[PDB]
């Protein structure tokens, strides 16, 4: 019963090369089929890099050839991905997939996936900043969490007695660093008599901030 | 073309049917095999459709598949809430020897009415701006079904650079969430008067401005 997995390193440095490797199980690599890449940005579209059949003949997205190479190994049943020269670009969810030769190319299995994060960044934490009403029936505020690495961070909020809606966002990967926010809403006229505070836990830095929101 | 042209996205009560389209230049569609992919954002892709119209073992015939060899269809008739999902044409574009995915389309089954955005927009906060920068966050809570646009204008003329907006979230009562970021220098959030995040949603807008000088 045929199964992919893909394996290798989640984090790549720009200007080095990413190397991937995918596993197959359950399904003999000798027969007419090829091996490939797939990778999708986080929110955008599917990509494909290219693909290997057992017997050497490969096939490469045209305007990635030259910094890509795929190569499969049936006697350690893997499909290998090596991409020359990475850039901030190339972060993205990366798919190995088995894929029918011939008229029909159709994709089937495909790898649970395996996230590349390309980012020369060293362990940051966050800047954390209160985000507060310009000068209804509730107020939201929040906590802006910018420029760290890696992720993830957790975000709480202590409203006190206050009933509290709270939306935590997720991370965007902007130049090598995440930036997130949470808010939380509370009911109009309490805040800011009554306190509001978010903590925020980024624990690879072995930080968290706690700031208070205050009205400008 | 490198991707093939999808609708954003479709939506339709369970029990309905859905279309979704997939176009090329002229009739380069009818070269090519065209295969469907059906992915939850949390997972891998899956094939639905194979030559066309084909189905693998397990899909049911609900889907089918149709190339007039300008443009495929998907066709999922008899919506189930299992079915929600983004769906992808793929093919081979011989112009270009290279093998080319739809843009991508977003199928919402609708399981409750729909909801309109809630907007906020923060000002970048004192903090942030002794570091020479400012960001301006757009927050975008409780739509459904989840999609939208984001457009941002500052002193009355639209942004093209430095915005930048998250996917939709799932909130714990299945509508949406999401997140607009406008990065501006200090300097050039000194040097403008108004601020304005627009958020489109099923065909209406739901817009937030502010003014610095409040």
């Amino acid at each position: 019963q045929v199964q992919l997995e893909e394996s290798g390193p989640g984090l790549v440095r720009p200007s080095e090369t990413l190397s991937l490797s995918c596993t197959v199980s359950g399904f003999p690599m000798s027969e007419s089929y090829f091996w490939g890449w797939i990778r999708q940005s986080p929110g955008k579209g599917l990509e494909w890099l290219g693909s290997v059949i057992h017997t050497g003949t490969t096939y490469y997205r045209p305007s990635l050839e030259s910094r890509l190479t795929i190569a499969m190994d049936p006697s350690k049943n893997q499909v290998s991905l090596s991409l020359t020269s990475v850039t901030v670009a190339d972060s993205a969810m990366y798919y190995c997939v088995r894929i029918r030769g011939g008229s029909s190319n159709w994709l089937d299995p495909w790898g649970p996936g395996i996230v590349v994060t390309a980012s020369s960044a060293k362990t940051t934490p966050p800047s954390v900043y209160p985000l507060a009403p310009g000068c209804g029936s509730s107020v939201t505020l929040g906590c802006l969490v910018k420029g760290y690495f890696p992720e993830s961070v957790t975000v709480t909020w202590n409203s006190g007695s206050l009933s509290s809606s709270v939306h935590t966002f997720p991370a965007l990967l902007q130049s090598g660093l995440y930036t997130m926010s949470s808010s939380v809403t509370v009911p109009s006229s309490t805040w800011p008599s009554q306190t509001v505070t978010c903590s925020v836990a980024h624990p690879a830095s072995s930080t968290t901030v706690d700031k208070k929101i205050e009205p400008r | 073309q490198s991707v093939w042209t999808q609708p954003p996205s479709v939506s339709a009560a369970p029990g309905q049917k859905v279309t979704i389209s997939c176009s090329g230049d002229d009739s380069i569609l009818r070269s090519a095999f065209v295969s469907w992919y059906q992915q939850v954002p949390g997972s891998a892709p899956k094939l639905v459709i194979f030559d066309d119209r084909q189905r693998p073992s397990g899909i049911p015939a609900r889907f089918s598949g149709s190339n007039s060899g300008t443009t495929a269809t998907l066709d999922i008739a008899g919506l189930q809430r299992g079915d929600e999902a983004d769906y992808y044409c793929a093919a081979w574009n011989g112009r270009l020897s290279a093998f080319v995915f739809g843009s991508g389309t977003k199928l919402t089954v609708l399981g409750q009415p729909k909801s309109s955005p809630s907007v906020t927009l923060f000002p970048p906060s004192s903090e942030e701006l002794e570091t020479n920068k400012a960001t301006l966050v757009c927050t975008i809570t409780d739509f459904y079904p989840g999609v939208v646009t984001v457009d941002w204008k500052v002193d009355g003329t639209p942004v093209t650079q430095g915005m930048e907006t998250t996917q939709p979230s799932k909130q714990s009562n299945n509508k949406y969430m999401a997140s607009s970021y406008l990065t501006l220098t200090a300097r050039a959030w000194e040097r403008h008067s108004s601020y304005s995040c627009q958020v489109t949603h099923e065909g209406h807008t739901v817009e937030k401005s502010l003014s610095r000088a409040d």
